[PDB]
């Protein structure tokens, strides 16, 4: 119990590799072992991390459960967790159990699928524990491997041009983020994270080729950086990636794709961007608004338009990832809580929808809007649950998703009145496509031979969804199980963004 | 005790709602109506027990961050109070009244399961305007405001079989998100101003805000009336107010249960509430109570004219609505708060029975709703008939000309229009010239269907038969109330100043009493003052109305006919609602759908994508093809390379020089 963040970390890696050692057989029987043995896994992996929860005390504001030992190269193999990423281990080994749960019914190289699944969750767990600069990149990049050949190997028609564009665009932001590390390695002449927190990087203003580089050398850094969180959230217009990769992947893999991977990219701001780089920060903050106002408009028009039942799921995510981009970038109290509640409370219901278009897609296999319709009559289960989310993800107050979006609203009014005008609009909107998605699927008559015999959700079906509900609405209704914990934390980095801004 | 009132409800939904099959429909259904009626019960005790002096009782914490803090609480002053006893008394009407009119419904094959299902909705719909109503901060008055949204949603579409319903449901969320999207920045606005989102930290700090300079977009404004015209956006949507209202007219593809508690109980009357209940802001703003007159006096105009040419009997009652609300918005414009809440809570009474009396129309007329085939009907429905006489009585105002004796909206209009002189010549002169409207189709609406040659179909109308007891016992409990709401209410509410004060417990800041009124403000006195002619107008308008209904369906029937086409443009204007409709649909709904797909494919996949793909996929391959070719095969390249190579180093180290 003093190693607790590398067990979690590891054991889901270990796991897979027992798995794929011990386990012989191609048989359903064989099959059914590895899904058991991969939702123990899961299981146990959770359970251990709720102890890292209750044990977590949210008024120390510095790493606690903290683990350091010597690694290669001069580097150091450091792991811990506070305030702010805490939360994010949580949410990582939640969605596992529910996921693999909902892969119940896969007959294809069940075994195969089974290990990919448990070597992402360990490498995603890893991006949240990681202190040292390195160890966070190792990780980061990592999980690529799993994800590309889950969408490889599992995912749809186009899934071969979708897995090569969601590695190598995510690899190529990733690299210019790997050349801004060493470079802050060799000005501190360290790789821990918590010392680069304290370290001032120079931000006096530079010439590089036929520009000024506003900010020095925080500035650059600063960019390196943004390029890989950028692709990772995504913001647009970089995101053209996501409705490729997410569409293409099987439900499993789209559901800790924009559950958990999306919030890769938002935790790298809280976690570098902002406390290691504060004055490239600030200079970009208006930048940064409008890409992110533009995204949610954009998007939701573009989400508006989509025949393609997953494609309108996977636009709304950009669309949200929007508010997560304002509300760290207002870096004020009332911005990042709410940016760091919206990105927690995506994760459920995101997910969710995921799983509503994987009920249907396993019954009729397709994702046209047009090929369904008046589900209602035969799917009353479905339609609740489809209904219940779909509110949610148009920020219904009551759900999680009101509280996340109405406070990075609040705190970007605060700086800038045109960005929160714009980005408020997402309210008319996200009800917009949200739920023309829902009546057109759902609602309606049943005048179609093919969805006459149609089934209702099946009592697993019902029960993965259970906790994904609790969380919508305990949330919903009681976020300061959430703020309680990340409160603090907050509050130290906003002081630290304000106490180092030009004076 | 006020707890149970607020929770009750939303327990006897969930109840009823998902586990209605545990416990069976019927008892599902008596749950939610008896849990109702307890509920208005307890909602008529605080009412009449309320000794003046506004309760703060404590729930839970709802959103805490740094500064920010707003809560689950529940406030119980005057305003409050009374819109207790207006959402409970109604909602538990038409809870009973619903037992027999979804008693056996055509919509649904036998197959299906309705009846749990729908008073689940109605009990939550209660639950959330209750939430609403007793919010003591404006975040929790936001949770009430989008739940009734999602509750009318639920509500509108409840015959999800049919297009029509899924589509004004689907706009009415919609249209309700635009006015909900001004709320919010209101709500960002005063947190910032005042540190607080709690009523009473608002008003506190209320003169400030009048003195204050706000930035917001492209210049410097003055932060209550800004502050006021944002949280009016809010209203303007949830009460249906002009250029927000084409949601209304299309909530009757619902259940007529649901029309009635919409109008006259829950969505229309939040907005109202809302200016109400912030009278301590808008006091201060005068430039945005300037623009609440303008808006609520064109809407009156606007809504009445539109009812005079519809066919449909709830479309009738549905623009009535609009315009009915439309006049309290110019009481509170015009700074008499207390006469826009009288006329609120008069026109829930004799608004719920016009509703819940064309429901016993349509019921017992074999479901017809267009008002062509109306015929008759007087003896074959005694009591639907007199419960329609009498809210059209209380509507129109019938009582006697220059005393203070008569039906419901007799008073609480007077109040209003002698308001409206005093504030606005404007308004006063569209409210009696909508007063002259209201007349005519409210009476229009009862020749057509109560009077004349029994019209239509004979088969239905032999059929028809007075509706069961369980649907005509509310009708009455409710003519109770717009006979005599009006009487029994008039002081407390609009007849002595000091009478008023003590009513609601009211430069001093503007707190501790649940409306204000500026000392500035005189308006309510001069109302009082004004001349006879003033207190005489409705009257006459009314009569004027009556006798052209008289005249042009009783006498000489074929006068409607011709003059239409004597006017035929302004017959269609009227007929197609003044073509807002489609104004929308040219200038918002096909536009940002066409703008979505250009961005898709223009954008994402002509410019992004084909950038990308032109880089990853077209200019790299090339760049390969290159390198391919230049690996020629032939010895003799390969050594010309080598000798390339040296000869450009060679260069590049002669311009460096010996050094
Ligand atoms: C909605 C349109 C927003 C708008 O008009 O912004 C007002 C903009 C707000 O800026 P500000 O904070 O008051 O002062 C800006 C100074 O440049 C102060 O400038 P600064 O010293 O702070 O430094 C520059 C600052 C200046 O930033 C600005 O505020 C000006 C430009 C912002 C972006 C303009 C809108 C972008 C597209 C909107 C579409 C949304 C969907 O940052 C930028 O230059 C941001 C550039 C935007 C990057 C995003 C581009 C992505 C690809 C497209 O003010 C004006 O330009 C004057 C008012 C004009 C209103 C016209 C709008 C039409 C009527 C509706
Ligand atoms: C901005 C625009 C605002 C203009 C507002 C002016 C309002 C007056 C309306 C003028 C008449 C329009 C018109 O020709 O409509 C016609 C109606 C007549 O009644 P109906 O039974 O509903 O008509 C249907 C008939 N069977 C038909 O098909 O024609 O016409 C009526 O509704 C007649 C009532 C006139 C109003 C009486 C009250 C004031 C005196
Ligand atoms: C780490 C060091 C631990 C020791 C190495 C473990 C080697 C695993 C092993 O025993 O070999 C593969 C195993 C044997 O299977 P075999 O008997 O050959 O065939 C019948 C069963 N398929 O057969 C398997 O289980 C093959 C499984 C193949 C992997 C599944 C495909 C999806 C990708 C999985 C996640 C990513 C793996 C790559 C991670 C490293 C990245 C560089
Ligand atoms: C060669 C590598 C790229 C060099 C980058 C230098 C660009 C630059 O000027 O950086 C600052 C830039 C704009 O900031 P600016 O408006 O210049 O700051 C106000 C005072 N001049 O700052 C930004 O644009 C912020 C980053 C935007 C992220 C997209
Ligand atoms: C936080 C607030 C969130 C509000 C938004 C979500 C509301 C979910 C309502 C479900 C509507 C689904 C569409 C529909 O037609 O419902 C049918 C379904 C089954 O109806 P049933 O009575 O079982 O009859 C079977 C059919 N013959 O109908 C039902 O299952 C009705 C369920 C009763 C709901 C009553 C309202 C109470 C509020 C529920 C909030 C939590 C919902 C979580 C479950 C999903
Ligand atoms: C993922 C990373 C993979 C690293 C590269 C591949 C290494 C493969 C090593 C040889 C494995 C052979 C094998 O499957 O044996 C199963 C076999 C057991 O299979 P069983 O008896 O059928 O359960 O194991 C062995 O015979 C050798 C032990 C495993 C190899 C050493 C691991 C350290
Ligand atoms: C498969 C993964 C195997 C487990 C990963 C390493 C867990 C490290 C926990 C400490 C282990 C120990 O006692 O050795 C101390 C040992 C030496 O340092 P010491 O603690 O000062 O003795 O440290 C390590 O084992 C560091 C290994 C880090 C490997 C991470 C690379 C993959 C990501
Ligand atoms: C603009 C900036 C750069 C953005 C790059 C985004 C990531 C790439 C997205 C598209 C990748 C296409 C994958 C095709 C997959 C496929 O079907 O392959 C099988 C297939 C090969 O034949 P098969 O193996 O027989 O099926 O692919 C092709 O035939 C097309 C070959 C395309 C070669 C792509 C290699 C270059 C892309 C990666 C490097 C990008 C460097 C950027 C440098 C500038 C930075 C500023
Ligand atoms: C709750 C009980 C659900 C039973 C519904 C049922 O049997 O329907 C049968 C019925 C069909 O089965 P049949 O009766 O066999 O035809 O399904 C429905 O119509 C259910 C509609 C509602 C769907 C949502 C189900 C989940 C509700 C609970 C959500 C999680 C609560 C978490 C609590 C913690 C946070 C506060
Ligand atoms: C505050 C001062 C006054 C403000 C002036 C603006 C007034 C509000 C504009 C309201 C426009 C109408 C919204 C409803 C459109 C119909 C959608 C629907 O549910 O019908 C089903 C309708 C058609 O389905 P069908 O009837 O089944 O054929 O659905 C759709 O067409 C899909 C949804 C279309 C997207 C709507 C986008 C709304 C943009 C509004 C932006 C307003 C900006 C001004 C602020
Ligand atoms: C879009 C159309 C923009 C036109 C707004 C004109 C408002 C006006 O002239 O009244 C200023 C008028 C006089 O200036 P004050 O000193 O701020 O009162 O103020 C108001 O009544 C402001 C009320 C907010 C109006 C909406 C602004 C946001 C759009
Ligand atoms: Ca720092």
């Amino acid at each position: 119990m003093t190693n607790l963040l590398s067990i979690i970390t590891f054991l889901p890696i270990v796991a897979a590799i027992i798995m794929a050692l011990f386990l012989r057989g191609q048989d359903e029987a064989a099959a059914r072992n590895a899904k058991w043995l991969a939702l123990l896994t899961t299981t146990a992996t959770f359970v251990i991390s709720l102890f890292v929860l209750f044990r977590f005390d949210p008024a120390n504001t510095g790493f606690q459960f903290v683990e350091d030992h010597a690694w290669i190269m001069g580097l150091r193999y450091k792991m811990g967790v506070d305030g702010i990423s805490v939360l994010f281990v949580l949410l990582t080994t939640f969605m596992m159990p529910l996921t693999i749960l909902s892969t119940w019914q896969v007959q294809d190289k069940v075994k195969e699928y089974m290990i990919a699944f448990l070597v992402l969750e360990g490498l995603m767990i890893g991006v949240f524990t990681a202190l040292d600069l390195v160890l966070f990149y190792l990780f980061f990049e990592a999980g690529l491997i799993p994800m590309f050949l889950i969408i490889g190997i599992w995912g749809g028609k186009d899934r071969i041009y979708a897995s090569f564009k969601f590695f190598l665009y995510t690899f190529l932001g990733s690299v210019l983020m790997l050349v801004a590390m060493i470079a802050m390695y060799r000005m501190a002449g360290t790789t821990d994270i918590p010392t680069l927190l304290t370290f001032d990087f120079p931000s006096e203003n530079f010439r590089l080729l036929g520009m000024t580089v506003v900010g020095g050398m925080q500035m650059l850094l600063f960019l390196a950086f943004f390029a890989s969180f950028a692709v990772k959230m995504p913001m647009w217009p970089v995101h053209t990636w996501l409705p490729d990769a997410h569409v293409q992947a099987p439900t499993a893999g789209s559901v800790l794709l924009a559950a958990v991977l999306l919030k890769m990219g938002g935790y790298g701001f809280l976690r570098f961007s902002l406390p290691m780089f504060p004055v490239a920060s600030g200079v970009a903050q208006p930048y940064v608004f409008w890409l992110s106002a533009i995204a949610i408009v954009y998007t939701s028009l573009v989400a508006l338009a989509q025949s393609d039942m997953k494609k309108v799921i996977a636009y709304s995510s950009v669309a949200h990832m929007g508010y997560v981009t304002m509300g760290v970038f207002a870096a004020n109290q009332i911005g990042v809580d709410g940016a760091i509640f919206q990105m927690l409370s995506h994760g459920f219901i995101s997910g969710a929808l995921f799983l509503c278009v994987g009920v249907i897609y396993d019954r009729m296999h397709t994702r046209e809007i047009d090929a369904y319709g008046g589900l209602v009559n035969r799917m009353p289960a479905y339609a609740a649950v489809f209904m219940f989310f779909t509110m949610a993800n148009v920020g219904l107050p009551g759900t999680s998703g009101f509280v996340g979006e109405f406070l990075t609203l609040m705190g970007v009014f605060r700086v800038d009145t045109w960005v929160a005008l714009v980005a408020t609009s997402g309210v008319i909107l996200s009800a917009a496509y949200a739920l023309w998605l829902y009546r057109r699927v759902t609602l309606g008559q049943l005048i179609k031979e093919s969805l006459k015999s149609i089934t209702d959700m099946t009592p697993r079906e019902r029960w993965v969804f259970i906790p994904l509900i609790a969380m919508t609405l305990i949330l919903g209704v009681y976020p300061r199980l959430v703020t309680d914990v990340t409160g603090p934390a907050v509050a130290a980095l906003v002081q630290d963004y304000n106490q180092s801004q030009p004076a | 005790m006020e707890k149970f009132v607020l929770f009750a409800p939303l327990i006897a939904s969930l109840i009823a709602g998902l586990g209605w099959r545990a416990i069976g429909e019927k008892a599902a259904q008596y749950l939610t109506t008896g849990v109702l009626f307890l509920s208005c019960l307890i909602s008529w005790y605080l009412f009449l027990s309320f000794d003046g002096v506004p309760r703060h009782i404590p729930v839970l914490d709802w959103v805490v961050t740094g500064d920010f803090h707003a809560e689950w609480a529940i406030r119980l002053d005057r305003l409050t109070a009374i819109m207790l006893i207006v959402v409970t008394t109604v909602s538990a009407l038409v809870h009973m009244y619903s037992l027999g009119y979804m008693a056996h419904d055509d919509n649904w094959t036998h197959d299906e399961h309705y009846k749990a299902r729908f008073f689940a909705y109605l009990s939550f719909f209660t639950f959330a305007m209750l939430m609403l109503v007793t919010a003591d901060n404006l975040l929790q008055m936001f949770f009430g405001w989008e739940g009734v949204g999602v509750a009318s949603y639920l509500l509108i579409g409840f015959y999800y079989k049919k297009a029509s319903a899924n589509a004004a449901a689907m706009k009415a969320f919609i249209v309700n998100r635009v006015g909900d999207f001004g709320f919010l920045l209101g709500i960002f606005g005063i947190y910032w101003l005042t540190g607080s989102v709690q009523f009473d930290e608002i008003f506190r700090q209320v003169p400030q805000l009048a003195q204050t300079e706000m930035h917001f977009l492209w210049r410097d404004w003055n932060a209550a009336n800004l502050l006021g015209f944002l949280l009016f956006v809010g209203a303007m949507g949830k009460s249906a107010q002009l250029l927000l209202h084409t949601w209304l007219p299309d909530a009757m593809e619902g259940p007529t249960p649901v029309s009635a508690l919409i109008h006259a109980a829950t969505m229309v009357t939040a907005g109202v509430f809302l200016v109400c209940r912030m009278s301590p802001l808008y006091e201060f703003a005068p430039d945005a109570k300037n623009f609440i007159v303008i808006i609520g006096a064109t809407t009156a105009f606007f809504a009445a004219t539109v009812g005079l040419v519809q066919n449909d009997i709830k479309r009738v009652i549905a623009y009535s609505t609009c315009s009915q609300l439309g006049y309290m918005f110019v009481a509170a414009g015009v700074g008499v708060y207390s006469a826009a809440m009288f006329h609120l809570l008069t026109h829930a009474f004799f608004k719920a029975m016009l509703f819940l009396g064309a429901g016993s129309v349509i019921h017992a007329m074999h479901h017809e709703q267009d008002m062509r085939n109306y015929g008759g009907l007087r003896k074959k429905i005694p009591l639907t008939f007199w419960a329609m006489m009498i809210g059209t009585f209380a509507i129109t105002g019938v009582g006697i000309p220059l005393t203070h004796l008569g039906f419901a909206g007799f008073l609480s209009k007077d109040a209003i229009i002698e308001s409206a002189y005093a504030g606005s010549g404007y308004a006063f002169w569209l409210l009696v010239i909508a007063a002259c409207f209201t007349s005519f189709y409210s009476w229009r609406l009862i020749f057509l269907t109560f009077y004349g040659k029994p019209r239509g179909d004979h088969h239905a109308h032999d059929h028809a038969h007075e509706s069961p007891p369980v649907m005509t016992i509310p009708l009455g409990v409710l003519a109770i109330g717009a006979v005599f709401a009006g009487m029994v209410w008039y002081g407390p509410f609009f007849g002595d100043h000091h009478k008023v004060t003590e009513y609601f417990h009211i430069i001093a800041a503007p707190v501790g009493g649940a409306i204000y009124m500026h000392p500035d403000n005189h308006i309510m006195d001069e109302a009082h003052h004004a001349p006879a002619w003033v207190k005489v107008s409705p009257f006459v308008a009314m009569v004027l109305g009556l006798i052209t209904a008289w005249t042009f369906y009783i006498a000489n029937p074929s006068l409607p006919r011709r003059l239409a086409a004597q006017q035929p443009a302004l017959y269609r204007f009227l007929l197609n609602k003044w073509y807002f409709d489609e104004i929308y649909e040219f200038i918002f709904v096909r536009p940002a759908k066409w703008l979505g797909r250009v961005l898709w494919k223009g954008g994402d996949g002509a410019v992004i994508d084909g950038t990308i793909n032109g880089v990853a996929m077209g200019l790299i391959p090339r760049l390969t093809r290159a390198a391919v070719r230049v690996q020629s095969g032939y010895l003799f390249h390969y050594a010309f390379a080598m000798v390339l190579g040296i000869v450009g180093l060679l260069i590049w180290v002669m311009m460096r020089g010996a050094h």
